[PDB]
């Protein structure tokens, strides 16, 4: 059973990576809290066509090279009500199946 | 994919009472994945119940929903005359997503004969070859009505065209046009043209008719 | 309020591309959590999900068309748009576009819908349609809307100022291949003399447009 864990207060983890066979051009990647649902993402945590409206104050952020597939998530400032599930699905264009990534995370007391 | 099969196919109800529609699915419905929406004439589907047993905002208490696995139901209590509508099931816990093919619901009214009306072909269709006659029928319940042209006595069969109007959300009843179609060669052979109506409303036919070349 | 509506032609050729543009007001079409998808209605049938795009860009279809068609976004103009390509007689339907959303938990309910627009799949040609009177003598009178392709005309009275006991009946297709409806009023029989009853007779396609004053007929 694979888990990510992190301690409250710190910065989580979620590690998650496709093939970035489209080169240059934009590839649908959403994350969200719970398993990954028929379409696209459930709760939907961040967005990566277009900068969030409070893009500067979420804890919620890719700090890798997207471009090249690294689409990992950092929740920063953890509180154990973070842990959970999380969907991490991309679509690469003409996919017959998006890749779906459930990670699990658990959130430890400090 | 999840074939979704509504029963009863057509649901005749008195205003007051309550209506029940299922929807029945080929496998089971993963977390109650199931809306239902109300199609009146011309108009887009309006949803009504979301996740089984949801009202969407805007749609009266009236309206329930219920059920799960393959067996689904919608229940519209205390109908109104504008409930009259086809009703859909729709799933979307698996793709494809997919509908029911509908149920059709009439609201029931008293009985209403029909008023008749008949209307000869005008001169300007008459230069182009052709006579259109229709006769009208307007506002009667129930739907079932009978036509019957005349021309000189001859009862006409194969030569007429009907279409009749989705039920009146107001007023429950139905209207029916039919067109005779004969060409002007025809049409001008021949002096009374009539229309005769057989209805539950009428005690016996009502005939309206018309002379060629009178007024 | 979100408000969408379809715009695209009403016939097109067997073979080839149908394309149709909803145009979404009252909200933004990238707006987070929302999806935006098209649904058809084959005439007296049911409804057909086509596909459906995400406001992030998730593309999903009926995989039987999944060949032949494209959905995409154009966030610039607020529009989504779908292309149906080697059309044949089984793609003529209504076709709507729709929303939903905004979503917590994946759903894919649809409220609200566009108008629906009617999209006809035939190599026959336009045509647009002759008026004729029905003279009233209550009374009724109407007009005959005879002899057009393809479907549909629309029929209002008096520019849309007269509604009561009016009936504009569904058409019927001739055996000449060409469609005919009526459109129907009654009024008062002691009014034939006084006022005046138009048909404004409005058939796309063709962009045809008549307007018809049916009087009783003078003797």
């Amino acid at each position: 059973e694979v888990e990510y864990r992190a301690e409250v207060g710190q910065n989580a983890y979620l590690p998650c990576f496709y093939t970035p066979a489209a080169p240059g051009n934009l590839v649908p990647v959403c994350w969200g809290k719970g398993a990954c649902p028929v379409f696209e993402c459930g709760n939907v945590v961040l967005r990566t066509d277009e900068r969030d409206v409070n893009y500067w104050t979420s804890r919620y952020w890719l700090n890798g090279d997207f471009r090249k597939g690294d689409v990992s998530l950092t929740i920063e400032n953890v509180t154990l009500a973070d842990s959970g599930i999380y969907c991490c699905r991309i679509q690469i264009p003409g996919i017959m199946n998006d890749e779906k990534f459930n990670l699990k995370l658990v959130i430890k007391p400090a | 994919e999840i074939v979704l099969t509504q029963s009863p196919g057509t649901l005749s109800l008195s205003p007051g009472e309550r209506a029940t529609l299922s929807c029945r699915a080929s496998q089971s419905v993963s977390s109650s994945y199931l809306a239902w929406y109300q199609q009146k004439p011309g108009q887009a589907p309006r949803l009504l119940i979301y996740g089984a047993s949801s009202r969407a905002t805007g749609i009266p208490d009236r309206f329930s929903g219920s059920g799960s696995g393959t067996d689904f139901t919608l229940t519209i209590s205390r109908l109104e005359p504008e409930d009259f509508a086809v009703y859909y099931c729709q799933q979307y816990g698996s793709s494809p997503i997919t509908f029911g093919q509908g149920t059709r619901l009439e609201i029931k009214r008293t009985v209403a004969a029909p008023s008749v009306f008949i209307f000869p072909p005008s001169d300007e269709q008459l230069k182009s070859g052709t006579a259109s006659v229709v006769c009208l029928l307007n506002n009667f319940y129930p739907r079932e009505a009978k036509v019957q042209w005349k021309v000189d006595n001859a009862l006409q069969s194969g030569n007429s065209q009907e279409s009749v109007t989705e039920q009146d959300s107001k007023d429950s009843t139905y209207s029916l046009s039919s067109t005779l179609t004969l060409s002007k060669a025809d049409y001008e052979k021949h002096k009374v043209y009539a229309c005769e109506v057989t209805h539950q409303g009428l005690s016996s036919p009502v005939t309206k008719s018309f002379n060629r070349g009178e007024c | 309020q979100l408000q969408l509506q379809e715009s695209g032609p009403g016939l097109v050729k067997p073979s080839e591309t149908l394309s149709l543009t909803c145009t979404v007001s009252g909200g933004s079409i990238s707006s987070r959590s929302y999806y935006w998808g098209w649904i058809r209605q084959p005439p007296g049938k049911g409804l057909e999900w086509i596909g459906s795009i995400y406001y992030s860009g998730f593309t999903y279809y009926q995989p039987s068309l999944k060949s032949r068609v494209t959905i995409s976004v154009d966030t610039s103009k607020n529009q989504f748009s779908l292309k149906l390509s080697s059309v044949t007689a089984a793609d003529t339907a209504v076709y709507y576009c729709a929303t939903g959303g905004p979503y917590g938990d994946y759903a894919h309910w649809f409220e609200p819908w566009g108008q629906g627009t009617l999209v006809t799949v035939s190599s026959a040609s336009t045509k647009g349609p002759s008026v004729f009177p029905l003279a009233p003598s209550t009374a009724a009178l109407g007009c005959l809307v005879k002899d057009y392709f393809p479907e549909p005309v629309t029929v209002s009275w008096n520019s849309g100022a007269l509604t009561s006991g009016v009936h504009t009946f569904p058409a019927v297709l001739q055996s000449s291949g060409l469609y005919s409806l009526s459109s129907v009023v009654t009024v008062p029989s002691s009014s034939l003399g006084t006022q005046t009853y138009i048909c404004n007779v409005n058939h796309k396609p063709s962009n045809t447009k008549v307007d018809k004053r049916v009087e009783p007929k003078s003797c």
